This record gives structure tokens, sequence and C-alpha cells, in this order.
């Protein structure tokens, strides 16, 4: 799968090279198909000063699918779930070999600044997401603490 | 853009950049590459011409006649059935890298495949297979030759 292990080796190069803010990635050992990454959560997010750790395993035919992209770190949110799944278009049908590993990491970044409440992977906080700002806020910060520090 | 445009693929500057019908543009090696797993675009997933490789739409025809006169005094080439293709410039790029600092081999990315370029007895195989052999050499650019990297000239 020599297409994709080039592929991934050039991303890998170019996002040690010039990382994207708030995060770090890199491979686990020698394999270049499964990375580890980490995001710290953003400054005036409710999550800043959590430490999250995620996932990333690449397809055989990469960049023709997207990469599989999942939260280790338990987080309260309204498009990640207790599995770790990030419900997120560019990780779907809106992927595009255009866009890289960093790009997505820094869309998630952005997920965690404002989330999407019109895409409710957990309906019970995405209702309080929409009905009481500062209760969504306040439990996020208690489960950054609790779950993330 | 005065630019080459970057190859969504290989996120590399396009190397014999081809047109799909959807005017989406890649390496024409990286469309070939693709074209083992039955890919469509892979921007827009629209249809790939079954002819595409025998008859690719070069976003600049002009420049692959000036690749085939463009490098001056040298160039590399591999073998075909009666003659000899021009190395695509970037892997000649590597070649000439590998060849100048007195490497015995070097790897070579090529449509999808890996192969070695073997410097000391001058052939490329698949590095899966060793059987599909073709003699390279380091020549002149005013030679003879069936094209560049399968495009006809
Ligand atoms: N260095 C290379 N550059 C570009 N394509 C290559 C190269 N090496 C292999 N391929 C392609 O990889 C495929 C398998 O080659 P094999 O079995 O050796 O690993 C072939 O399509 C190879 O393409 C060549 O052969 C084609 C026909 O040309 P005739 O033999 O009729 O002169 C032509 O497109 C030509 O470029
Ligand atoms: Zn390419
Ligand atoms: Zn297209």
């Amino acid at each position: 799968h020599a297409m994709a292990l080039k592929r991934i080796q050039k991303e890998l190069s170019d996002l040690q090279r010039d990382p994207p803010a708030h995060c770090s990635a890199g491979p686990v050992g020698d394999d270049l198909f499964h990375w580890q990454a980490t995001i710290m959560g953003p400054p005036d997010s409710a999550y800043q000063g959590g430490v999250f750790f995620l996932t990333v395993h690449f397809p055989t035919d990469y960049p023709f699918k997207p990469p599989k992209i999942a939260f280790t770190t338990k987080i309260y949110h309204p498009n990640i779930n207790s599995n770790g799944s990030i419900c997120l278009d560019i990780l779907r049908s809106q992927w595009s070999p255009a866009l890289t590993v960093s790009k997505v990491l820094l869309s998630i970044c952005s997920l965690l600044c404002d989330p999407n409440p019109d895409d409710p992977l957990v309906p019970d906080i995405a209702q309080i997401y929409k009905s009481d700002k500062e209760k969504y806020n306040r439990h996020a910060r208690e489960w950054t603490q609790k779950y993330a520090m | 853009s005065l630019t080459v445009p970057e190859c969504a693929i290989c996120l590399q500057t396009c190397v014999h950049p081809v047109s799909l019908p959807c005017k989406h543009v890649f390496c024409y090696l990286c469309v070939k590459g693709a074209s083992w797993l039955g890919k469509r675009c892979a921007l827009c997933r629209q249809e790939i011409p079954e002819d595409f490789l025998d008859k690719p739409t070069l976003l600049s025809p002009e420049e692959l006649k000036a690749a085939s006169r463009g490098n001056g005094e040298y160039a590399w080439y591999y073998e075909g059935r009666n003659g000899w293709w021009q190395y695509d410039e970037r892997t000649s790029r590597e070649l000439e890298d590998a060849f100048s600092k007195g490497k015995k081999n070097t790897e070579m990315l090529i449509a999808g495949f890996l192969y070695v370029a073997d410097l000391e007895n001058m052939v490329q195989y698949r590095r899966n297979e060793h059987g599909r052999r073709r003699k390279i050499k380091r020549d002149i650019i005013d030679i003879p030759k069936k094209g560049v990297a399968g495009l006809r000239l």
C-alpha cells in the first residue's frame, strides 16, 4: 500500500516540522499507519487546561478515505460520545484528499471551542448546549478537571 | 496560477499534471497508481474515462515537450518495448542525487508501487517482485525516446 505510506510519511514530516497549534502527533513506534495525537484544550474554551489523547488509523487506500480518529480521553461534548467517536463532517462524507490530519486536528480544536448542537451525537448534552449554555460550560469544565487533568 | 498546481493525492507539486473531465488536476503517475485500485476522481468521485491512461488530457502539453528537452545536459531512462522511456522529472532528481552521491541503490514510488533502482547493475524492479525488471541508463537528453513516464511524444 505504497501510495498511502508515502502520503502518510509526507504528512508526518510536514506536521512535525510545523505542528498545528495546541496539538502533537506522531506514529506508534515504527508503524506509520497508527498515530497518537494529543490536544491541549484551547485557551478560553471550556476545555482549557485539559489534555486529550486521540488515536489515528489510516486506511490502506489513504487519502481516498479519511483516517479513523477517536478520543481516548473522556469529554463532555455534544459531538463526542463515551466511545470517543467524533461527529465531524470531514471525517465522513465531506472528507477530501486535499485535507490532512493536521487540518482535521485543527477542526477538532475548533469543535471544542464551538460545538455543533445541530449534529447531536449526544442528544442530552446538545439540548443543554442550546437551552442553558452556562450549565453546559460548568459541566464541560467539571469533566475536564475530573477526566482530563 | 503562475505556479504549478499541487496534487491532492501525493500533496506535492504536480508532475505531468493531467486534467480529468471534472477539471481536477493530478500528477499523471498518481492517477495511474490510483487506477490499480479502480478509483474515480479523488476529489469529486466522478468517472475517469476508460482510456485515460492511454490518451490523458495534459494540463500543459507544451511543458511535456519541454521536459523531454528541458534538463540541459543529462536525463534518466528506463527500458520500454523497442525503445527508451524518459523518467519523470521528480524520480529523475532522486536518481541523479543517489548517483551523484555514489549510492549503490535507492527506492522510488512509481504509480502506486515501490521500485528499487539498482545503480550498480543499472536496473529497476518492483521491490515486492524482482521479476518485473527494466534496464536503466543515464544519457543525454537528445536521444530518440518513446516518451516521458508513459506519456507519448
Ligand atoms: N520508471 C517508471 N516510470 C513510469 N512508469 C513506470 C516505471 N516503471 C514501471 N512503470 C509502469 O508500471 C507498470 C508496470 O511496469 P513493471 O512491470 O515494469 O513494474 C507499467 O505500466 C509501467 O509503465 C511503462 O510500461 C508501459 C508500456 O510501455 P512499453 O513497455 O510498451 O514500452 C508504459 O506506460 C511505460 O511507462
Ligand atoms: Zn501526485
Ligand atoms: Zn473531480
